[PDB]
């Protein structure tokens, strides 16, 4: 039994081995209690403000919209400590670990951004952090591995199975199934089994709450649409949550189209996958006809997941939120455009959200519209990727 | 599920425990897997637990993670696993066959259709590794409509509510992981709640552990990875693989006997 | 003649060729006017807040001081857009350029951080930016060169003389001597001829103004000392300025000691150079007995300048501010300590300021003291430098 | 400064302009520099402007940036430059010698001591490239106490206040850069303010520019970089260097003559 509904309509649930159910129940209990606890809320607010730098700016982008009837604001999660929105919810989950009397954090990473976020939260709050990493990923990601170890996290190379993310995740959850009395598993997105999709949304919802207050102050009305990229769904549900009951506000989630939906080399399960059960949840996923989970693809590591948070599948199903895709080439053009016209280097993840807003403007340039893009992160990390693609197509 | 009833009745009349090996179907390929399974039966396996290779087996230790990869490397598919299961049943009419599945392979083409296919090929039970009793309703319903026993794990962190649910919802056998209430207590309470007979599935790698499981009041033991370690160990000599499997299963089965 | 005193005591002045004096007079005039102009102040405030993310957090660092009577706060200029304090004053100088009716920005860079700051301000405000760069520096600094060009700045390789910083600076000032009717020279520190030391201080003074308001709110009193690293002097004078008349507040500037003052391989002219005249100003500099300007050294590119702002020389002379040095090894230990104990990766520049605060605490751990370190920047840029030194001494 | 007075009086009685080449002392080394300078004088230079190599010459174009580097490469120091100046004066008693200095080399061991050393070796004038008239007080004072003319640049962006200051504070000659008030106006106004006689220093690379400077009312012309280009061009053949310098200076001086 649970305190909260584990499902969003038909999507979500707790598809874990029986041995992990007490861990999920314990965490649900702690979360529900914490949400009632002014001291928890005050400690979380204190870390968000004084350590992470909230509130984040809301930037009006005049150069990029000049000559159109689009007004575009960027919610600047790129200015958060760590340079992406991931920081918000790892701080909340680290406080939940401490609430449950744990001294240890478990996480896994492929590209390294969630592992860095997990390690910085653990260093601040005096938690022992272990981060499981595919041996082939450890090889690729020397800078993220170095940042994690600089922050005192033990980075464990996993050589088992295919020596990659799914193998690191298996090891992490095996460890958690034995260690959950002393260790919290810090899930990096609004996906996985209940209660993680709920927790991650509530620990990201300040993105939208701030955006609403800032847009009302600056424009005296709500946005026509808020636009966010969708990898697992955390930055998007964090922007969306406070607008869900404002039914005039469009909610647009952008999945990675990769080389093009028609190629099969994409990360757009919500619109181009089909429902299955994996990683603890019933959700859209990319799979073979016989139900093996496919490999996703995106230029952007942060979006490269073959599934999505169940609350997004639900919002889509009822027509509350709309989901689209943006290709590698569209994201790259948005990345270049923001650099040149606003002096902001966006994360390639965030560049997918910006590319769709640029499309909304350019397709219908005489349409009056007030748009907010969630600028989920900064793109320092992406300059070598962008450099290599641009030199390899003759500076195009 | 009737095969399990008949087995346990026969074992009870012999004052005898069940010995049940696990293997991944198609590890290390389809033909050697069929020979492995026939060798497990000829050696005295009372029942089989058989895994279907899956892209993302988050619930298995390293030994089975690597069995899964070998079976993929051989290109083994669920359809080929179901052809293998029909061939196994056609050779061995009474031995209980249980599957160890992941939810996606069961849900993929319809839960009902999955259990209908299990019934057609002569499978007796299905344990879905990532479906806890809280999520089990449509799995156990489809199982029972197709005469398939739904197998539940009773973990070391079980409470009284979980023992009653497992006792109520399970058929065939209860999969006991005594990896935390004592072993004595769990077996006693499952019997009190009229659960399916308990098979101890934690750490069964030696004869003394099979005898200990029977002595504790369990109906038998499952060797969850020790059989797969013997395959991993002998990949270069298929003939030695079958000889070590036969002498291991013979010894483990001897340990169950009165 | 000028509107303002070009000197701080005996230090400063306008030691430029006659042909540049009208450019310096024009800029002084525009600055004095702008400082009186509520519309200028409102536009600058708008960019600092909504584009750069001011105010910056003031972070209390509990783990690093545990068991001592030191209370340490970090002023988080690392969270500013661009990841260092440089952003504040390039935005102000870009607004001054627009005030004077200019459409062009000139700058030079060696390491690339001032060039990136110049280029982001120019992209935002629609200014054409040219950045002069030593050909040997262009070779070294592919990522900073790429960021500058991404932001639409024309990066000009200079092959003249020694193909480096001083050669890029010569070309930049030659261009400015011809182009100053349409182009503003955007000087990257609180040094050079009047009025740059004054302008750069006034366009960085929000660091200290915010720190004072935040420390009064959090602690109910002023700090015992504020501590900042000194390359040319801008982040330090920006922290110091609002405390100058609070004579109980210690002002501590930290120069780079490099391999050790005794080696001669340092960047500590204020305490270990001697007064000379170069780059437009009378100030401490590192020089040969016969008055050639020496090459400085620091592990940190941002501190590696053989001179210093004249206002620092003046504050030192009258005993208002105290200047110390921190070696490469001390800065590296502070860099590691902050990563591990606070989950913040500091710039190696800022690590010099933190290293001196750690020294103040560790030397006298029963001394009650309330310290603020100016955390001038983030250290993402420094992880390869730190990685290479740590592997080359056997992970020490 | 008396050498400049005597020169201009002599040139005025011949209705003749001054031709004044610039070179960096010790470019491309000390001995070839001494021969270059003697060749400039034998060819008809009326006066010399001589630069002292400095680490950071922010006020010079590329041709002189590269002359400075060659002289450093030869390891030329200020002390060696002052030994060279004594040798030049000892050979040539009447030719006005002017230095082009950077403030740090003048300030380094005391401004007064610098001008005292200038007087001892027989220097007549000093132009400090990074000291505008607004900062000039201690330089011009030390200069005058040691009988050294302080040389000021009158730039193309001069106003009336600057013409009056340059006219008042300068001696020897006014360094005119007509790189913006007309050429006519500046020369006329400097004469009205009793300035030191004007030498045109902008872009003097051909004979026609020397004649044009004299025709405009200037007392002569300074060739600020064309002499240094001829050195840069002939580094491989020192003998050809001296031949091209002699034929260039001869032609430029001929252009100044009535
Ligand atoms: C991690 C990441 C994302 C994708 O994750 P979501 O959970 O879908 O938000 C997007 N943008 C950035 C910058 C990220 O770091
Ligand atoms: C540029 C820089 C400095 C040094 O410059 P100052 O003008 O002395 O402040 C210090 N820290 C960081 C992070 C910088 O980017
Ligand atoms: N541990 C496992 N084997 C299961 N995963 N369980 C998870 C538990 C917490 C977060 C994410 C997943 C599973 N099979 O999905
Ligand atoms: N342009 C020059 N040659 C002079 N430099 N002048 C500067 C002008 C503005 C900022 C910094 C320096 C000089 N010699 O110092
Ligand atoms: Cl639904
Ligand atoms: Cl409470
Ligand atoms: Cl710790
Ligand atoms: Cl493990
Ligand atoms: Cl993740
Ligand atoms: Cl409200
Ligand atoms: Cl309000
Ligand atoms: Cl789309
Ligand atoms: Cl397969
Ligand atoms: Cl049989
Ligand atoms: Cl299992
Ligand atoms: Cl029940
Ligand atoms: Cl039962
Ligand atoms: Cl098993
Ligand atoms: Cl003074
Ligand atoms: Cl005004
Ligand atoms: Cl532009
Ligand atoms: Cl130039
Ligand atoms: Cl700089
Ligand atoms: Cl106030
Ligand atoms: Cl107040
Ligand atoms: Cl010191
Ligand atoms: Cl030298
Ligand atoms: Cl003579
Ligand atoms: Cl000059
Ligand atoms: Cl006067
Ligand atoms: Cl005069
Ligand atoms: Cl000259
Ligand atoms: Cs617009
Ligand atoms: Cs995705
Ligand atoms: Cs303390
Ligand atoms: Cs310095």
């Amino acid at each position: 039994t649970t305190l909260l509904n584990p499902y969003f309509g038909e999507f979500g649930g707790m598809y874990v081995p029986q041995i992990l159910m007490p861990a999920l129940n314990q965490l649900e209990e702690a979360f529900v209690s914490a949400q009632k606890d002014p001291e928890f809320q005050a400690q979380f607010a204190d870390l968000l403000k004084n350590y992470a730098g909230r509130p984040t700016a809301l930037t009006k982008c005049q150069n990029i919209t000049a000559g159109t009837r689009t007004t575009l604001y960027l919610k600047r999660e790129d200015l958060l400590h760590g340079g992406a929105h991931k920081t918000n919810q790892v701080l909340g989950q680290a406080l939940l670990a401490k609430r449950m009397g744990k001294s240890e954090i478990i996480a896994e990473t492929g590209a390294g951004q969630h592992g860095v976020a997990s390690a910085l939260a653990s260093a601040l709050l005096g938690l022992k952090c272990r981060i499981y990493m595919g041996a082939k990923d450890v090889e690729r990601q020397s800078p993220n591995v170095f940042r994690m170890r600089l922050m005192g996290a033990e980075v464990i190379p996993v050589h088992s199975g295919s020596a990659t993310l799914k193998d690191a995740c298996n090891e992490a959850l095996r460890d958690w199934s034995g260690s959950y009395e002393t260790a919290h598993y810090m899930l990096g997105t609004a996906a996985g089994p209940h209660p993680y999709p709920t927790i991650v949304r509530e620990f990201q919802r300040m993105i939208g709450e701030e955006t609403k207050a800032q847009i009302l102050d600056k424009e005296g009305r709500l946005p026509d649409a808020v636009i966010a990229c969708v990898g697992g769904g955390s930055n998007a549900i964090g922007m969306f949550a406070d607008f869900i009951n404002d039914t005039s506000v469009g909610l647009i989630g952008v999945e990675p189209g990769g080389h093009g939906i028609e190629t099969g080399e994409h990360g757009a399960p919500l619109k181009h996958g089909r429902v299955g059960i994996y990683f603890g949840m019933k959700a859209p996923m990319m799979q073979t006809a016989d139900g093996q989970i496919e490999e996703s693809y995106s230029i952007s590591a942060g979006l490269d997941f073959p599934s999505v948070g169940p609350q997004h599948a639900y919002l889509n199903s009822i027509g509350r939120a709309d989901y689209v895709s943006i290709t590698d080439d569209e994201a790259l053009e948005a990345f270049k455009t923001l650099c040149r016209h606003e002096g902001i280097i966006p994360a390639l993840e965030s560049s997918h959200a910006l590319a769709h807003a640029l499309k909304m403007m350019r397709e219908q340039p005489e349409k009056e519209q007030l748009l907010v893009v969630n600028l989920s992160g900064r793109g320092d990390k992406d300059i070598f990727t962008v450099h290599d693609i641009l030199k390899a197509r003759g500076e195009i | 599920m009737e095969r399990y009833e008949n087995l346990f009745a026969q074992l009870n009349d012999r004052r005898e425990g069940a010995f049940v090996p696990f293997v991944t179907l198609g590890d290390p390929g389809i033909e050697q897997s069929l020979k492995i399974i026939d060798t497990l039966i000829d050696a005295g396996a009372d029942a089989l637990e058989l895994g279907v290779p899956f892209s993302d087996p988050l619930a298995d230790g390293p030994t089975i993670q690597n069995a899964n990869l070998r079976a993929f490397a051989a290109g083994v598919t669920p359809a080929q696993c179901f052809e293998m299961l029909a061939l196994i049943r056609e050779k061995h009419p009474t031995i209980p066959i249980g599957l160890l599945m992941y939810a996606n392979l069961v849900f993929n083409n319809g839960i009902d259709a999955f259990y209908a296919r299990c019934e057609q090929v002569g499978v007796d039970s299905v344990l879905v590794a990532d479906v806890p009793v809280e999520e089990s309703a449509p799995f156990r319903q489809a199982a029972l409509r197709h005469n398939i026993a739904p197998i539940f794990i009773c973990p070391p962190n079980a409470d009284d509510d979980l023992l009653r649910q497992v006792a109520s919802y399970g058929r065939g056998y209860t999969y006991l992981l005594s990896r935390a209430l004592p072993l004595h207590h769990l077996i006693e309470k499952l019997k009190e709640y009229h659960a399916a007979p308990a098979l101890q599935g934690f750490g069964i790698s030696s004869p003394e552990q099979v005898s200990a499981a029977v002595r504790a009041g369990a109906a038998g033991a499952i060797s969850g990875s020790a059989i797969v370690k013997i395959i991993e160990k002998n990949l270069a000599s298929p003939k030695q693989m079958l000889a070590e499997l036969r002498s291991f299963v013979s010894a483990m089965k001897a340990a169950s006997r009165a």
